[PDB]
C-alpha cells in the first residue's frame, strides 16, 4: 500500500537532483525470495539513461555472449529480456559501467549499481551508497475510495435490524464470532454487550444511542437483542415453551 | 522505575491504577460509574473532585482521580 | 458554532472548516477499537488514540503488525467506536495496545521491534574494528584519542565528519547506570542521577542505552532480535508495563531513524 | 487422570516446540482440564443414569456418596465435550440444534446462563472480566475527605 | 492456503471447548498439583522447557529438600529467583499448582491457574482464561 | 507572491541549561527544512570558547599516570573537556592550574587571566594524595562547533604538550522531531519539538537567538539578491 | 581560531534556465543542511503562476473528445499541465488559444493578456485537421508548490469551466555538492555549490532569492 506521499523535496535525491519516485523496503526481497524487482531496477537504471560499452579493439570478456546491435543505446531506450533467457548477473554488472547521460557530465550510479543518494529530510548524503534504478511498476485495483467504510448511523434493513452491509449501500462492517472470542478472551463485557445489542440489533437501543451521545447523556443501559427476541419468538413458533425467570420473582417477553 | 512523562490515554499509568482497585476487571467498572457520574453531574451528582481540564472527557477525570486515591469502592 | 443539532448534522456532513478544530477536542483520549481479519488471538482487537491523518488510509502501528499478523499488503483493519463509558474503560485498561504488550502465549513481548527496527538498532549497535574516532590508546607521543567528555560530544563529533557511529569508543556517562559488575568495582555506596563513570563501548550503545529506562542497567551488545527479546522481557518482568511500552517505541523511533543510515540495501 | 493430564500437554507441546513457537502449559492445561471433566458410568445407576453415558465428575462425586453406582474415567474429543453441556442454548448453538431442543424441551431444564456463549446469544452481559456480580455491581462513593472542601 | 481455515476449525472447537472456564473465585485451597522436572539430576542444570512448564505459576507444596530448610512456601509465582534458588537448595523435582489439579466447582481458581501472562501478575478474580 | 501565517515559538525549560523550543505550526514541510539547519547551526555555528591542548608537570612520554593524583591523565582530559570558559580574544590564551598537597582541585581553583572566565567554578577536576603537586597549563582558545585533537606541528612537535578535542559549541546536545498538528482543515503542518542542552556559559533562548542570527545574517546574502517574491509573518 | 569572514554567495551560469551558484566559506559538514534548505524551500515553496482551470467551447467535460483532433482533451489538459507561464497580478486572468483548420497548435498560438507570459512557444499540445476547430480559454492564478484540482461544484463555477491539477512551481531541479576544501590542519571549511535549473518562469537568480527570503522571513527570533 502507499504508506506517505512524500512532498518531492524531502524524498531522497540523486546527486544531479532527480529525487526519487518510490522506496522500497530491503527486508521485502532475501525472505519474500525475489530479487527479479533488484535486477529489473538495475537493467531499468541501465534502459533510463543512455549507455555505450567501450568496446575495446575487440570487444571485452564479459560480454562474450553479448547480443550484436546492443553495445550502444540512446536515452528512454526500452529493452526487451526473454524471460528464460534474457540479461544475466555478468551481462548486467558490464552494462551498469554505462555513459553519464544526465545533462551534466558526471555518473550518477556506480558498477555495482549503488547510487550515493542525498537525504531531502535531513540534508546529509546516506553513508553508505543505495540501490537506485528503474522498476515498471503498476497500480492495482485495490484502491481506497472503494475499501474505505464509515458508519455513525444511518439507514437499517427491514429484514434483519442491524446495519446492511456494504460500502455502496452506506454499511457497517462484520463484527464476527472470532471477533467476539478476543473481546470476551480481554472481558470487555459491556464492549460486546454493546457491540452486541445497540450497536446492532436492539431498535430501542440504536435510536436512543445517537440521542444519547448527541445530548451528550450517559449511554443507556443495552435491554435484549432483536437477535434474541427473534429466536424466542422462533422457539414461541415451534412450540417449545421458553419463559425468562430470575431467583425470585418471573420476567415477562 | 522512570518513564519520563505519560501522554494522552496512557496517562495516568495502569500500574499505579492496579495498586488502587482489585484488578483492572474491578478498576473498569470503578473509573466507567465514576465516569458515568461526572457525565450525570453536568446534566447522582458529585463531582469532579480534581481540578479537571478546559476541555477534558469523564473518563480522563475519572482515571486521574482513582490515581489520587479520592475515592472508595465496595466489591459486590 | 452550531444554532440547532441539524445545523451541526448540516454542517459535519458538508465537511466545513471548523469541524476540524472540533474533531480532535472531541477525539481527545476516545479510543477506538482496531481489528484484522482473521481475528485469530485476542491481540487481534486492539484499543488506540486516534490522531487525525488527511488522506484515507488507517496509519497502524508497526509493533501491533505481529499483534494483528498484518502485511501492508493490501490487508484492511475494522476500526470500532467504543461508546459507553464502560466500553471506553476496558478499551482504555484491558486492550489499550501499550497495556498490553506481553502476548497471552509465553507472556513474551509481542510488541516488540521486528523487521527494519531490528536491523537498524543492529546496525546502531553492532561495534566495528577499523572505524572513524576509534579508542587507539596511543604510546609516547599522542593520548589515547577515542575518548569523549559526554555521549553530547561524541554525538557533535558523529554530526561533523571525525566519529562513527560503531566505533569502540571510550565515554564518561552520567544519565545511564553501568552493568552489573561495573556497579560494584566504582560506587557501591551512593547511586548515579547526576554523578560521572567511564564506559568502553559504541556511541550507538550509548544513543541505545539512552533510550532504555534511567534505573536499567547497561548492555554493551549488539542488539540481535533475542537480545531485544531478553532485554525487554527483563524491562516486562523488573519495570511497569508503561516503562516498557515507551521504551520499545523509542527503540522503535531510533531503530527506524538508524535502518536508514544502517546501508541495509 | 493425572499421567494422561501430563501427556496430552508433552505431546501437544512438542509439536510447537519443534515448531518454533512457544506456548505456557496451563493453557493447554485449561483444554486437557475440559477434556477429563466427564465419567463413563459401568452399572448400577442408582438415580437413572445410564450405563456407557458422559456424567459430569462434581455431580456425580455428589450421587455416588449414596449416603442411604460405578463409574470409570473416560477422556472425551473437545467436540463431543462441547455438545456435553447443562445449558441448551449452546448445546443447540455447537450443533444438532433439533436433537439436543428435543431431548431439553422433554426435561423441562432451566438454563442458569453460568456459560458465556448463551449470555452472548441472550445479549447479557457476559460472567467473565467486566460482568461478574462482584465487578458489574461495585459501589463507587468519592471520600468524605476529598467531599469536604470539594 | 488449507492451513488458515483448519487452524480457524481447530481454534473454533478449542473455544467452544473451553468457552465456560473463567477464574470464579481466588483460592479453593487443594494440595494437589503436578510436578515439573526442572534439573533432573544435576549438576554432578536448567532444563529447556522450563519457561513453558514451571514459570508464572503458583507452588502446590512448601519447597521442602534433604535437611528441611523450606526455602519457599506454597503459592509464589516462580520467578527466576524462585527457579535459581530451587536449583541452589538441590531438589530435582517441584509440585506446582494447576487447573488439571484445581476443586473449584465452577470454572476455575485464581491461585490454581497462576501468574497471568497478559498482566504478569497473579491471574485477576474473573479472567476468561 | 505568498502569504504565510502564524509561525509562532514558545520555549519550555527542562533543567537550567535544558530547554525545549516548539515552533508551530509551519507549512507541511517547513519543520525539517529549518530544523536541522537550526540543529547544525546551534551546535557548529554560535562562537564560544574551550580548552584546546594541555600540558602537565612529568608526563614527557607516559601513558596516563601523573604523579600525587588517584585519576588518570585520560579522565583528566575528559574532565578538563568539560571545564566551560569565555574569552574575549579570538587567539589562544594560555591559564595555568596548580595545587599542592591532599583532597582535590576545583574549577575555582584556576587563576583566569584578563578577558577569560569560569561560569562554574564547583567542578571537579582531580584527586590529588598526599606528598604531591599538580601544575597542569591548559591553552583556551575561542571557536565554533567542535573541533578534534589538532596535530598542526603544535602536540606533534612539543615535548610535554597534549592536544585535547575542543568543544567550542556553548550547546552540547541539540537534537529535534516533527509532528503532524491540523491549522484550518489539512494536517501534516508541522511542529518543530528542538530539544537544546546548552552549557551554563549561554542560556538556550540566547543561543537560539545566536543561531537564527547567524542563519537571517547568511540567507540575508541570498535574501539581497532580488527581493521580490516573499512571504508573510 | 575563528574564520573571521561572512560567506560569499556568487552566482555562476551554465544555462539561461539552470544556474550554479557557489557559497563558502562555511563551518566543516555545515554545507549540506544549508543546501538542503535552499533546495526544500525552492522545491516547496516559490511563487510561480500555472493553470488552474481550462474551459473549451465544445467540450462540457474532461472526460470526452474535440471533433478534429488527434490528442484527447484528458491529454490536451495533461499537456497544457506541462506549460511554463509567469503573470505579474495574482488574481485570476483568463488566457485564449483560439485556432481553425488543420495544422499543430503548440503553446506558442496562445494569446495572453498584458503582464502574462509563455516561456515555452515549441511545446506541441495537439495536432488539427481541417474539419477540427480549437478554441479553448485558460485560466492562470499566482500560488506557490502544487494544489489538487479545486472542484467547480464548491465554488460559483459553471459546468464548462473544467478544473486543472495545477503546479505553482517555476523550480524544475535543485541539486548541490559540498567541496572538502583544505585538510583537516588549519582549519577546514565547507564551500557549497548548488544547481538550481527553472522552467524558465523566472530565472535561477530570482528563485533562490526568493527562498532565501523565504527561509529569512521564515527564521524568527
Ligand atoms: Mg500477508
Ligand atoms: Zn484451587
Amino acid at each position: 500500500v502507499i504508506g506517505k506521499i512524500l512532498p518531492v523535496e524531502d524524498m531522497p535525491f540523486l546527486p544531479d537532483g532527480t529525487p526519487v519516485d518510490i522506496i522500497l523496503n530491503t527486508h521485502g526481497v532475501p525472505r519474500r525470495m525475489n530479487i527479479g524487482q533488484i535486477l529489473e531496477t538495475h537493467l531499468g537504471w541501465v534502459a533510463k539513461a543512455g549507455w555505450n560499452i567501450d568496446v575495446a579493439a575487440g570487444v571485452p570478456d564479459w560480454a562474450s555472449k553479448l547480443p550484436e546491435e546492443l553495445y550502444s543505446a540512446p536515452a528512454d531506450s526500452t529493452v526487451a529480456t526473454p524471460v528464460f533467457d534474457g540479461a544475466q548477473e555478468g551481462e548486467l554488472a558490464g552494462l551498469l559501467g554505462s555513459t553519464l547521460p544526465n545533462r551534466d557530465g558526471e555518473v550518477m550510479v556506480d558498477a555495482d549499481g549503488k547510487s550515493t543518494l542525498f537525504d531531502g529530510r535531513s540534508g546529509e548524503p546516506f553513508p553508505y551508497p543505495v540501490t537506485v534504478g528503474y522498476m515498471y511498476i503498476l497500480k492495482l485495483h485495490h484502491l481506497v475510495d472503494d475499501k474505505i467504510h464509515a458508519r455513525s448511523t444511518g439507514p437499517y434493513s427491514m429484514i434483519t435490524q442491524q446495519p446492511l452491509g456494504g460500502k455502496a449501500q452506506f454499511g457497517g462492517q462484520r463484527f464476527g464470532e472470532m471477533e467476539c472470542w478476543a473481546m470476551q478472551a480481554y472481558g470487555a463485557a459491556y464492549t460486546l454487550q454493546e457491540l452486541l445489542t445497540i450497536k446492532s440489533d436492539d431498535t430501542v437501543g440504536r435510536v436512543k444511542v445517537y440521542e444519547a451521545i448527541v445530548k451528550g447523556e450517559n449511554i443507556p443501559e443495552p435491554g435484549i437483542p432483536e437477535s434474541f427476541k427473534v429466536l424466542l419468538k422462533e422457539l414461541q413458533s415451534l412450540c417449545l415453551n421458553v419463559e425468562v425467570l430470575s431467583s425470585d420473582g418471573a420476567a415477562i417477553e | 522505575s522512570a518513564y519520563d512523562t505519560p501522554l494522552g490515554i496512557t496517562n495516568p499509568p495502569i500500574d499505579e491504577l492496579l495498586s488502587r482497585a482489585s484488578s483492572k476487571y474491578a478498576l473498569v467498572i470503578y473509573a466507567a460509574k465514576r465516569a458515568r457520574q461526572i457525565n450525570d453531574y453536568y446534566n447522582e451528582y458529585v463531582g469532579p473532585l480534581v481540578e479537571p481540564g478546559l476541555q477534558e472527557k469523564p473518563l480522563s477525570i475519572a482515571l486521574r482521580e482513582i490515581h489520587g486515591d479520592l475515592l472508595e469502592h465496595t466489591e459486590g | 458554532h452550531a444554532q440547532n443539532i441539524k445545523s451541526a448534522k448540516r454542517m459535519v456532513e458538508r465537511q466545513r472548516p471548523q469541524v476540524w478544530d472540533v474533531l480532535e477536542e472531541v477525539i481527545a483520549e476516545h479510543p477506538v477499537l482496531l481489528n484484522r481479519a482473521p481475528t485469530l488471538h485476542r491481540l487481534g482487537i486492539q484499543a488506540f488514540e486516534p490522531q487525525l491523518v488527511e488522506g484515507k488510509a488507517i496509519q497502524l502501528h508497526p509493533l501491533v503488525c505481529e499483534a494483528f499478523n498484518a502485511d501492508f499488503d493490501g490487508d484492511q483493519m475494522a476500526v470500532h467506536l467504543p461508546l459507553s463509558a464502560e466500553a471506553q474503560a476496558e478499551a482504555r485498561i484491558l486492550m489499550l495496545s501499550s497495556n498490553n504488550i506481553l502476548s497471552p502465549a509465553s507472556g513474551k513481548p509481542l510488541a516488540m521491534p521486528r523487521l527494519d527496527m531490528v536491523t537498524g538498532l543492529y546496525y546502531l549497535t553492532t561495534l566495528v574494528e577499523g572505524a572513524t574516532g576509534e579508542y587507539q590508546a596511543a604510546t609516547k607521543d599522542a593520548p589515547e584519542q577515542g575518548v569523549y567528555s559526554s555521549p553530547a560530544e561524541a554525538i557533535m563529533a558523529m554530526d561533523r565528519g571525525a566519529l562513527s557511529v560503531r566505533a569502540k569508543i571510550k565515554v564518561r556517562l552520567t544519565e545511564l547506570r553501568p552493568p552489573t559488575d561495573l556497579e560494584a568495582q566504582l560506587f557501591e555506596n551512593g547511586w548515579k542521577p547526576g554523578d560521572a563513570w567511564t564506559a568502553e563501548t559504541t556511541l550507538g550503545r550509548v544513543m541505545f542505552n539512552e533510550l532504555l529506562p534511567k534505573s536499567y542497567p547497561f548492555v554493551n551488545e549488539q542488539m540481535h532480535k533475542k537480545v531485544q527479546a531478553r532485554i525487554i522481557n527483563d524491562l516486562a518482568e523488573r519495570f511497569p508495563m508503561i516503562v516498557v511500552a515507551q521504551t520499545v517505541d523509542k527503540l522503535k523511533d531510533a531503530g527506524f531513524y538508524w535502518a536508514t543510515r544502517s546501508g541495509v540495501t | 487422570p493425572r499421567e494422561v493430564q501430563i501427556h496430552l500437554v508433552k505431546e501437544v507441546q512438542e509439536v510447537y516446540r519443534a515448531q518454533g513457537v512457544s506456548i505456557h502449559d496451563k493453557h493447554i492445561e485449561v483444554i486437557v482440564r475440559q477434556m477429563l471433566r466427564r465419567v463413563t458410568i459401568i452399572d448400577s445407576g442408582s438415580t437413572e443414569f445410564l450405563p456407557g453415558s458422559l456424567t459430569e465428575r462434581a455431580e456425580f462425586e455428589a450421587e455416588n456418596r449414596r449416603v442411604v453406582a460405578a463409574g470409570r474415567p473416560v477422556l472425551m474429543g473437545i467436540t463431543k465435550a462441547s455438545l456435553a453441556t447443562d445449558s441448551w442454548l449452546s448445546a443447540a448453538s455447537f450443533q444438532e440444534t433439533t436433537r439436543v431442543l428435543t431431548d431439553a424441551a422433554i426435561n423441562c431444564r432451566s438454563d442458569k446462563l453460568n456459560g458465556l456463549k448463551e449470555n452472548v446469544i441472550i445479549g447479557k452481559l457476559i460472567p467473565a472480566g467486566t460482568g461478574i456480580s462482584r465487578y458489574r455491581n461495585i459501589q463507587v462513593q468519592p471520600t468524605e475527605e476529598a467531599r469536604a472542601a470539594a | 492456503a488449507l492451513r488458515t481455515a483448519d487452524s480457524g476449525y481447530l481454534t473454533r472447537r478449542l473455544v467452544d471447548v473451553s468457552q465456560d472456564v473463567i477464574v470464579r473465585e481466588h483460592d479453593c485451597e487443594t494440595e494437589r498439583g503436578i510436578n515439573v522436572t526442572l534439573a533432573e539430576r544435576g549438576p554432578d542444570i536448567r532444563d529447556a522447557h522450563v519457561e513453558t512448564s514451571a514459570f508464572a505459576r503458583t507452588l502446590a507444596t512448601d519447597a521442602v529438600d534433604a535437611n528441611g530448610n523450606v526455602i519457599i512456601e506454597r503459592g509464589h509465582d516462580l520467578g527466576d529467583p524462585a527457579i535459581d534458588a530451587l536449583l541452589a537448595a538441590g531438589i530435582t523435582t517441584v509440585k506446582v499448582r494447576s487447573v488439571l489439579t484445581c476443586t473449584s466447582a465452577t470454572g476455575v481458581c485464581a491461585m490454581c491457574y497462576g501468574r497471568s501472562m497478559a498482566t504478569g501478575k497473579l491471574v485477576d478474580i474473573g479472567e476468561a482464561v | 507572491m505568498l502569504i504565510s501565517q502564524r509561525p509562532t515559538l514558545s520555549e519550555e525549560t527542562v533543567a537550567e541549561n535544558r530547554s525545549r523550543f516548539v515552533i508551530e505550526p509551519l507549512e507541511p514541510g517547513f519543520g525539517y527544512t529549518l530544523g536541522n539547519s537550526l540543529r547544525r547551526t546551534l551546535l557548529s555555528s554560535i562562537p564560544g570558547a574551550a580548552v584546546t591542548s594541555i600540558r602537565i608537570d612529568g608526563v614527557l612520554h607516559e601513558f596516563t599516570t601523573v604523579p600525587g593524583v588517584k585519576e588518570d591523565v585520560t579522565d583528566i582530559i575528559l574532565n578538563l573537556k568539560g571545564l566551560v570558559v569565555s574569552s574575549d580574544d579570538d587567539e589562544p590564551v594560555t591559564m595555568y592550574l596548580r595545587k599542592q598537597g591532599p583532597g582535590v582541585v576545583t574549577a575555582g581553583d584556576i587563576v583566569p587571566p584578563a578577558g577569560v572566565t569560569v561560569h562554574n567554578p564547583d567542578m571537579h577536576i582531580a584527586t590529588l594524595n598526599d606528598k604531591g603537586k599538580l601544575e597542569v597549563e591548559l591553552v583556551v582558545e575561542r571557536g565554533r562547533g567542535y573541533v578534534p585533537a589538532v596535530q598542526n606541528k603544535a602536540s606533534g612537535a612539543e615535548i610535554g604538550r597534549i592536544p585535547v578535542d575542543s568543544i567550542y559549541s556553548p550547546v552540547l546536545k541539540v537534537t529535534y522531531k516533527v509532528e503532524a498538528t491540523r491549522v484550518e482543515q489539512r494536517t501534516d503542518f508541522d511542529k518543530l519539538i528542538i530539544d537544546v542542552e546548552t552549557k551554563n556559559s549561554i542560556s538556550p533562548r540566547d543561543a537560539l537567538a545566536s543561531a537564527g542570527g547567524t542563519l537571517v545574517e547568511l540567507f540575508g546574502l541570498a535574501r539581497e539578491l532580488n527581493a521580490d517574491s516573499e512571504h508573510i509573518e
